[PDB]
């Protein structure tokens, strides 16, 4: 038995197996047992090597044998995995045989210096009004979900991830965004139900999945957000643009602690260890948008945050918040209310004024973000312009499930609020007239909306179209 | 001489020596790598082994790997040739422009300027920003910072700074980029050539650039603080010129002390940092200093987490400055901008002998009634405006004005605002809050006064208003 | 109707301090159970780390 | 100390923000009619 | 003591009772005399017979009385007794917890002595994967299928507890309890602005279900956002269209409340069991300002809308 | 002993807030992870493992019962502090007592509205 | 440096005046030879001023004749920056103060060590003056620095930590140094040692634990409120909080 | 500013005029200022007497200048002197003690020195036993009693 390649398990448990021998082993090295199962040597000491079972470690009894697989911890990456379920490894988990990449990538690689990166200028569209419109997202960009449990935080990463249906189908290859969800400690019903959501939706054509639940090992809870951001990497590189939701970070750090705590290394803030900062921020500095030099695709990260009773002032989000470009707070006052989505517009912003939003956007968003402004602090004599003005817009920021819309379409509807042809009309029915008025403007007029993306912005002509449709619409709508 | 890794537990890794123990803090060369990777020596363990800190990442590391003492600490480029030039926590350069040809080298551990040394000049540094020069006006050759919570303004109002500044400033300066955003790093590096401070086809910079962002290890950032203010060091002592040190994150520096103090066998302190909190700061803020020979203007930005002013990181290094810039998240949301704290922003320089009396007196009156302005909205919130007397609503009509009348568009957040860029002269910015507490403006609307530059645009935006209403 | 509207202004700013002084009270004990709570559970952590080494 | 009812952000504090900006909304308007009449006369 | 054990007996009053399958219970870390009572109870009703072998439910028991080891395992004991009915025949099971917390306590209690470094609040480190191991059995498969009714205790009404806290993850519908709703009067004291489902979606139950029940939520979070307000100046200071809101929010309140069958021992008050269609009504008539003219206390503890407006009537 | 010999008997424990602090010095002691306020993890199980024994034995086994009345010292009134609501988890009932009451000289103060027992409700006489 | 204070019988009240030449302190919070007054308040409030002003004052007795009202004081700089003690001596000199004055200085460059036993270094000087019938003052610029020195030393060493990481005897720490300063009674020398320490609160709080421990040990205390520096009120102190026990009879009749 | 040193001389003569019975002083951890004010207060008064054997205090101080070991052990110190008078001479004895919560920090400072696992909010595992063990002592017996006026300083305002 050869001390240097292979070694024997000295003491196992709590996934924690210390191996004696393994002499010419590597830091952050993957290793077989005897069993089958695979591991990752993180502390090497004198004495023994602190290796992490990667799944159950229950099969792993006393004297088993440790071999070598003689590379650092890696994940397939390609396009073969779109449209595929994977665990943390990259191994398929949804009865669809086995994956045919043909290229690996390892998982804590360095992220993109200063000279491979340029200034964002491609937009990320969403296809949820309040955040294209107030809180635009650019290609590229670290762009923060935080908010309370069941505040709809999974809600914009869905609608997110089908709005790119409409760019995936059309002929343009730069305008495409393959996306990569990664859940991190949720439970097996609630990703199964989101899998078929895409999957109802044709989502999953263009979505890959790294599903790392409850049930698995910490190490893979810990490693399943670094191989997914290197599957993102492989799009980011070749030329093409890729979209990563890391859901969520709060339940890594909970599995890298237990992880940690469990190697006998010692605590730190709230029992958490101390590169807690560390590990998120190399993660996400990964995201990024590459020059034409090196390729000119990009790496689009929109990070998940689970905050207790409100409190962003806690420590593990307060270190990702400085992290990320921007954050979107879902406050959950405005959530029970009905404002859904419960995006707070104070308080959520993005810090990129490039050509996310558009000429069209612009013009109608800029506006809207104003009064808006000048509403919040009155809403808190004749001046009832401003009051009534803010509440009819409110309302019109309030979107449902799995409908996401086009940049034109929001215009449309954001076009009807901003001019005032909601004033009069009351502030329950402003969601029957959304409804009805964006089924009517897709139905027919597809040339008004055709004119908006081909001119890129509303024009003298669309501008006096689109007053004809709305005037005659508010009064077939009321009695 | 020749060390072996014993051990390696994240970014702390043990090297044990068989004779020749190198002491601490030298950099020691890892055998067997693509990249290179140095370990600084931090402690000796013991039985010929030593404790050290990794400068890039550890995987990859065997145990029994060579590991070769360089003899001397970590040395780097200086003069000339580290301007214009993107250079790593060791020196290497990481700017795409082959290796930096530099006459001399400088190691970024070094004894600080002893207390006969020290320098007593305090004459004021105009930026042309109206809420500091004010209130909190730097000194040239004094050290500065500038406090704010997360997205509150210190990068939009540092890099504010070094248009201002650097552009009329004729001697060199430096940027040491601590633990911040990669992607700001990439927006500096361009804006500079485009404006031209930074030159590329010939030899005429004026910046220096040393990057050590969030994606690195703990090592790398704990250690760029010194490698930037060494640069700084050549051109306070070597060349008898005047220099600019810009500092974004120094958070980021105290921070990475904690997330390796574990590891390396300390007790954790309170609020989970190292004990060595402030002895770590203590020896590097030292060295960043106005001897009697050079002189370094430092201008450093200060992250404070959850806008918590108590927390050990930030409250430290209040003992370090001369002037302060404590940036409000509260001031922030209500549009103001930049969100410089006017009651919670001091200097050594104001004073009625250094600055004059009409300066003294303007800044400590618009102090004045800003404070008052918060004793009355406690009282407004039960009473209202309209019961208030008549002396109590022209302070707040007063005040309301002066708050808004600090605000300022800057030239780097064009994007941002809209508006364009300003920059008030100094006694400029003295007569225009001068007028407003005498009382010349009360007729005018509070509006007016709300982003713009000198008195002379308040006036001529009440035109405009005036005209639309 | 100004003594009407005097007596009335010192009864309800009465029970508007007395109401306060009451919430005050509540607050005090909640502040000083938080005191002892962050005291208490930011020197676990350091024992916790000291008995780690 | 004084301040203490806006930092702390409740409802006496946005009833108080939201009750300045609407007297010195009014008081706006009315000097702005002002510099309107001063302006033409 | 806020209404777990209370509010699960009602739910296997109602549910268990009316269902084809088998039900399954498991007694964590709880009061042994609760188990004397709900086992004498279920003989007496007949759903555990002791001649025929037509038993609706199977038993198991690790209670506060017994050590950490025991406490530990025996939410896994009780699972393993409902997956056999899922996986192998095919049964919707019924399943009851309670209580969910004292698996999780147990497990901190053993981790000291099994010489780990202890995590936040004295919490054991593998706090996260103990429970997600286990919770993750607890679901619906292809086959078969489980609901799990799971009553989890709150140390010191914290709910930021990690005990809790971790929980939330876990579930497809929560039942906040709040002492101070209890302390009013309001039982069930079920928290409105706290309880949360993944169901409630107007895709699902439907737009009238939907937006009658943000509705309430909304005029409560405005009632709550008021409450400063009243204590320190009083209603007097409010405006007319404040008064209203406050008025409706009391009444809203109150109707919330609800009579249990199993608290008809306890408080004398008759049980109520209110249809689906019926809830939504009585809801949306008071949201409206259909009866604003009633006072409040005919609201309080009653079933359907038609009682509350009876309640009135008697009194003068 | 008189409860599995068919005799009914009462105990007090008097009381278990003292107890607590005794059984968390010993823990402390033993170096063993402290939770909220600086009390083991096995405080509850301390107090339910004990008064569990307080219970009503039938006809079979003797019928002889055990009355258990465990006292709880409260800081300010704080019944929702770690050790109160440990012991009111256990036991069928409680008896609030307020010091507000209990100054005005209405003794035995009792807070009506938060003292309760279903329990010893059902074993009470048709006159009362 | 390390020398345990005079007892009971070697001391008497305080009796002497120790003039700072502040309206404020010199009325209302009147300060004696020997007494331990407290210089506590937020950063920016002014706590340094008063103790400068303070040494600047004794010139007028110092250039006299009369021994008895003479003061020599001591400046125990710790945690601070040089560059800040520089501009302190040079504002000491340009005054003709520093004739009779001593600057201990432990700055942030230098050891925790020393930071550790600057006070206690000063002190010791003090004393000397004290036991020779002369009177002393000594200001300690600040005790709470020192006290983060003295927790950096104590946990590097392995020592059991306590309350915010700081030491289990971090009240000893600065009530022996504090006891050292005391008034001797004619029988022994008939001089004085008079303490000024100065402590750093965070956000006004009075309550934390080292501002509490040093309030506790000093016959009064001076508070400086943030509040009051900007509304116009300099020096900022709070006449409401502020008091001083010992030295109200140590005050001149006219006065 | 409210008479406490006067009250304090007050019962130890009304005690020995009345009862008489002698008392005992023991500072505890407070400012040798004070200490020295209070002797010479009592030699004012007359409690005690530095001419003639007719003193009624016995003093035992252990002042914040000396260790956590000392200012631990003074009470315990001035407590023994108090039992002799109650257990031998048979008397209704007066201890004053210049404060509790000094006994209590002493005892907190020497459980940490020691390494021992703090309690809550910083205080030593053995609060109740240490604190017990002394104040169990201050009892009436057979042979006598010990009565025991002790100041409170209450941290942090905070009775809880
Ligand atoms: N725009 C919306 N309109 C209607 N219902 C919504 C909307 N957004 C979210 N919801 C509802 O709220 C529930 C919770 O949303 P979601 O799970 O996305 O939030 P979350 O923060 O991810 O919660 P958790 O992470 O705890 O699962 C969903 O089940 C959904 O039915
Ligand atoms: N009586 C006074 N009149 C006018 N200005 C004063 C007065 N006292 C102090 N100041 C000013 O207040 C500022 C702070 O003074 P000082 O440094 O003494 O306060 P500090 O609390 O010791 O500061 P730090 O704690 O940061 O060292 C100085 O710039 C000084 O000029
Ligand atoms: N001078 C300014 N004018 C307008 N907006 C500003 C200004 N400074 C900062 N901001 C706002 O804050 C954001 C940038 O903050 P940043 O400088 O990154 O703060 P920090 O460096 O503390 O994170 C921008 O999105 C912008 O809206
Ligand atoms: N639906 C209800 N109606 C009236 N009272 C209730 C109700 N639910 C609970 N209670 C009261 O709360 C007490 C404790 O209930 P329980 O379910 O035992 O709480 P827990 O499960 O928290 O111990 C009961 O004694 C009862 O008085
Ligand atoms: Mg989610
Ligand atoms: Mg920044
Ligand atoms: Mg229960
Ligand atoms: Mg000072």
């Amino acid at each position: 038995v050869d001390l240097e390649e292979t070694g024997r398990v000295l003491s196992i448990g709590d996934g924690i197996a210390r191996v004696h021998g393994l002499r010419n082993v590597q830091a952050e090295e993957m290793v077989e047992f005897s069993s089958g199962l695979k591991g990752m040597s993180l502390n090497l000491e004198p004495d023994n090597v602190g290796v992490v079972v990667f799944g159950n470690d229950k099969l792993i009894k006393e004297g088993d044998i440790v071999k070598r697989t003689g590379a650092i911890v890696d994940v397939p990456v390609g396009e073969e995995l779109l449209g595929r379920v994977v665990d943390a490894l990259g191994n398929a988990i949804d009865g669809k045989g086995p994956i045919g990449s043909k290229a690996r990538r390892r998982v804590g690689l360095k992220a993109p210096g200063i000279i491979p990166r340029i200034s964002v200028r491609e937009p990320m569209q969403t296809g949820i009004k309040a955040v294209d419109s107030l809180v635009p997202i650019g290609r590229g960009q670290r762009e923060l979900i935080i908010g309370d449990r069941q505040t709809g935080k999974t809600s914009i990463a869905i609608d997110t991830i089908i709005n790119q249906k409409r760019f995936n189908d059309g002929t343009d290859e730069k305008k495409k965004l393959y996306c990569i969800y990664v859940a991190i400690g949720q439970k097996r019903s609630t990703v199964a139900q989101l899998v078929k959501r895409l999957t109802d939706a044709d989502a999953m054509k263009y979505t890959i999945v790294v599903s790392a639940t409850a049930s698995d090992a910490a190490p893979l809870q810990y490693l399943a957000p670094y191989s997914g951001c290197s599957m993102g990497e492989y799009f980011r590189d070749n030329g093409k643009h890729a979209l990563i939701i890391y859901d969520d970070l709060s339940k890594q750090a909970v599995a890298y602690r237990q992880m940690s705590l469990l190697l006998r290394r010692p605590p730190g803030r709230e029992a958490y260890p101390g590169d807690v900062f560390y590990l998120h921020s190399r993660l996400l500095e990964r995201a990024a948008k590459m020059n034409d030099a090196f390729g000119g695709g990009s790496l689009t990260a929109l990070p998940v945050i689970e905050t207790q009773a409100g409190d962003v002032s806690a420590y593990i989000p307060t270190n990702v918040i400085s992290i990320t470009d921007g954050q979107i707070f879902l406050e959950t006052e405005l959530f029970y209310k009905g404002i859904r989505p419960a995006i707070n517009v104070g308080l959520s912003v993005s810090r990129v004024g490039s050509a996310a939003q558009t000429r069209a956007m612009k013009q109608v968003a800029g506006t809207m973000k104003l009064e808006l402004a000048q509403y919040r602090e009155v809403a808190a004599a004749a001046t009832q312009q401003l009051l009534s003005r803010g509440v009819r817009l409110t309302e019109l920021l309030k979107q449902g499930q799995y409908s996401p819309m086009a940049i034109e379409e929001q215009v449309a509807v954001i076009y009807a609020g901003v001019r005032g042809y909601l004033d009069k009309l009351e502030p329950s029915k402003i969601t029957k007239f959304e409804n009805a008025f964006l089924s009517h403007v897709i139905s027919q007029h597809q040339a008004l909306l055709g004119k908006i993306r081909t001119d890129g912005k509303i024009s003298e002509e669309s501008d006096a179209k689109l007053k004809e449709i709305v005037t005659n619409f508010l009064a077939g709508f009321e009695a | 001489t020749t060390g072996r890794i014993v051990a390696v537990i994240g970014a702390v890794v043990d090297v044990q020596f068989d004779e020749g123990l190198p002491p601490i803090l030298n950099a020691l060369e890892v055998q067997g790598r693509e990249t290179r990777l140095v370990l600084e020596v931090a402690q000796h363990l013991g039985e010929s082994t030593v404790r050290t800190i990794a400068m890039d990442g550890t995987e990859g590391l065997v145990r029994g790997q060579k590991v070769l003492d360089s003899g001397a600490p970590i040395r780097i480029p200086v003069g000339p040739e580290t301007l214009g030039r993107i250079m790593n926590v060791i020196g290497e350069p990481i700017d795409e422009r082959g290796p930096i040809k530099t006459k001399q080298f400088a190691a970024i551990h070094a004894e600080a300027p002893e207390f006969v040394e020290m320098s007593v000049e305090q004459e004021i540094l105009v930026t042309g920003i109206k809420v500091v020069d004010l209130l909190a006006p730097y000194a040239k050759g004094g050290k500065i910072g500038l406090f704010g919570g997360a997205g509150v303004g210190k990068t939009v109002l540092i890099m504010e700074l070094i248009n201002n500044v650097a552009k009329a400033h004729g001697g060199y300066s430096v940027f040491a980029g601590v633990g911040e955003r990669t992607r700001e790093g990439n927006d500096l590096y361009h804006e500079m050539i485009e404006s031209g401070v930074i030159n590329l086809k010939d030899a005429t910079s004026k910046v220096a650039l040393v990057y050590g962002q969030m994606n690195e290890p703990p090592g790398a950032r704990a250690r760029v603080a010194l490698t930037g203010l060494t640069v700084a060091e050549y051109f306070r002592d070597q060349e008898g010129q005047d220099v600019l040190l810009f500092i974004d994150n120094i958070f980021r520096f105290t921070q990475a002390g904690s997330e390796v103090s574990a590891l390396l066998g300390r007790i954790p302190s309170a609020v989970g940092y190292q004990p060595t909190l402030a002895t770590d700061m203590g020896t590097m803020q030292e060295r960043i200093t106005t001897t009697k020979k050079g002189s370094i203007t430092s201008v450093q930005a200060i992250y404070v987490p959850a806008d918590d002013l108590t927390d050990p990181a930030p409250a430290t290094t209040f003992a370090h400055l001369d002037a302060t810039t404590v940036l409000s998240r509260a001031i922030a949301e209500l549009g103001i901008y930049p969100a410089v704290d006017p009651l919670d922003s001091t200097s050594r320089i104001m004073d009625p002998n250094i600055v004059g009396s009409e300066h003294y007196d303007v800044a400590r009156g618009v102090q004045k009634i800003l404070q008052d302005y918060k004793s009355l909205q406690d009282i407004i919130a039960i009473l209202g405006m309209d019961e208030l007397s008549e002396e109590d609503k022209l302070t707040v009509s007063r005040a309301r004005k002066i708050q808004r009348f600090l605000s300022q568009p800057f030239q780097v957040a064009e994007v941002f605002t809209g508006h364009l860029g300003k920059l008030v002269p100094l006694k400029e910015t003295i007569k225009g809050f001068q007028q407003i507490l005498a009382g010349e403006y009360d007729h005018l609307p509070e509006q007016a006064f709300y982003m713009v530059g000198p008195i002379e645009e308040a006036v001529a935006k009440a035109d405009k208003l005036a005209e639309e209403h | 109707s100004t003594t009407s509207e005097q007596s009335a202004r010192m009864t309800a700013m009465d029970n508007a301090s007395k109401n306060a002084s009451e919430m005050i009270d509540k607050l005090t004990l909640t502040f000083n159970r938080t005191r002892q709570a962050v005291i208490t559970k930011e020197l676990i952590e350091i024992i916790s780390g000291a008995a780690a080494l | 100390s004084a301040g203490a009812v806006r930092d702390a952000g409740g409802a006496f504090g946005k009833r108080e923000q939201a009750e300045e900006e609407r007297y010195f909304r009014a008081r706006a308007k009315e000097q702005l009619a002002a510099l309107k009449k001063h302006h033409e006369n």
